[PDB]
């Protein structure tokens, strides 16, 4: 039982009203069973999931990515559920982290 | 560094109806180029980057055959190790493998590796000489004696010395414009005054390839400022990676801290500051 | 022409 680390970030530096790419990278978890959803104001975005791979320590990593267009109001987050988490882990997108 | 071709296999046993889920990914260094999943309807080896689609259908047929047979083998290996560890059929267990070859200066195998884990911990690894095995526990010693008796080390050696390096050379020729150039990180330092008399500086390195990189902070002393909020290296989504390191410095001494970046895309260590 | 033939088992 190893817990996942969740990062939510844009591919390029966030600018308001301009196309960009939203990423939720989940790393370091085991067993590989996991749910990862990107959320725009709490609704599931239609995003692609990478193929299952793992690191040298055998821990798995996945990437849930899609397009988005950030502004100053829309809140973006990533919901991740894994056997090691009592409650779902929600990490909010922050253009500065 | 030397280029690499590797393969990652994840097999998961299912309690539900005796089979197993097999997923394979192939990498040329840090770029994924193939994939396979027997959860699919009539599974095949599939391309995951443009350049690998220069391979004909015979290649895809062959690869598909090889990974299906490998999937059956890992399915039986799951049950074997389940018997080794005296575990029931109620639980789900994982068997992982990572193997591959690095390309040497003479056009031949620089080194190669083949490692297997059960439930996320080392099980058995092929040694550097590619003629011996390191067993991580007692159950792996059974596997290792089996492999010494029938000389699986020679099969691994024949693969990594022939087929692996030749295919890696053909791939590095096929994806010449993307695989062979290491793009350096585009770096910049941002400032976020937040904490009382405390100001966060974040050193960003974006859009680099390959993934290995070093990002450290330095103040008046010698060690890396372990005032370091460092995140795991993450894919940009387009083949490159990004990373950052942040810390909190007093409002007066922003210019007393320097971010040091190291990456094979740069001929020399890069030094930057909040300008 | 990439993959290793791992039928080299029943062994693990």
């Amino acid at each position: 039982a190893r817990p996942p680390k969740v990062q939510v970030y844009s591919r390029h530096p966030a600018e308001n009203g301009k196309p960009n790419y939203l990423n939720c990278y989940v790393s370091g978890f085991h067993p590989p069973q996991i749910e990862i959803d990107l959320l725009k104001n709490g609704e599931k975005m239609n995003a692609e999931q990478s193929d299952l791979s793992f690191s040298k320590d055998w821990s798995f990593y996945l990437l849930v990515h899609t397009e988005f267009t950030p502004n100053a109001v829309d809140q973006y987050s990533c919901r991740v559920k894994h056997v090691t988490l009592d409650k779902p882990k929600i990490v909010k997108w922050d253009r500065d982290h | 560094g030397p280029h690499s071709l590797s393969y990652f296999y994840t097999a998961v046993s299912r309690p539900d109806r005796g089979d197993s889920r097999f997923i394979a990914v192939g990498y040329v260094d840090d770029t994924q180029f193939v994939r396979f999943d027997n959860y699919a309807p009539n599974p095949r080896m599939e391309p995951r980057v443009p350049w690998i689609q220069q391979e004909g259908q015979e290649y895809w047929d062959r690869e598909t055959r090889n990974v299906k047979e490998t999937a059956q083998t890992y399915g039986v290996g799951l049950n074997t190790l389940r018997g080794y560890y005296n575990q029931s059929e109620a639980g789900s267990h994982t068997l992982q493998s990572m193997y591959g070859c690095y390309l040497g200066p003479d056009g031949l195998l620089l080194h190669g590796y083949r490692q297997d884990a059960y439930d996320g911990a080392d099980y058995i690894a092929l040694n550097e000489d590619l003629r011996s095995w390191t067993a991580a526990d007692m159950a792996a010693q059974i596997t290792k004696r089996k492999w010494e008796a029938a000389d699986e080390a020679e099969r691994r050696r024949s693969y990594l010395q022939g087929l692996c390096v030749e295919s890696l050379r053909r791939y590095l020729e096929m994806g010449k414009d993307t695989l062979q150039r290491a793009e350096p990180p585009k770096t910049h330092v941002t400032r976020h005054p937040s904490s009382d008399l405390g100001v966060t500086l974040r050193c960003w390195a974006l859009g680099f390839y390959p993934k290995e990189i070093s990002l450290t902070w330095q103040r008046e002393g010698q060690d890396q400022s372990q005032d370091m909020e460092l995140v795991e290296t993450r894919p940009s989504g387009d083949g490159t990676f990004q990373k950052w390191a942040a810390l909190v410095v007093p409002p007066g001494e922003e210019q007393s801290y320097t971010c040091h970046v190291q990456h094979e895309g740069l001929q020399e260590p890069l030094t930057l500051r909040w300008d | 022409r990439v993959e290793d033939v791992t039928n080299t088992a029943e062994y693990w």
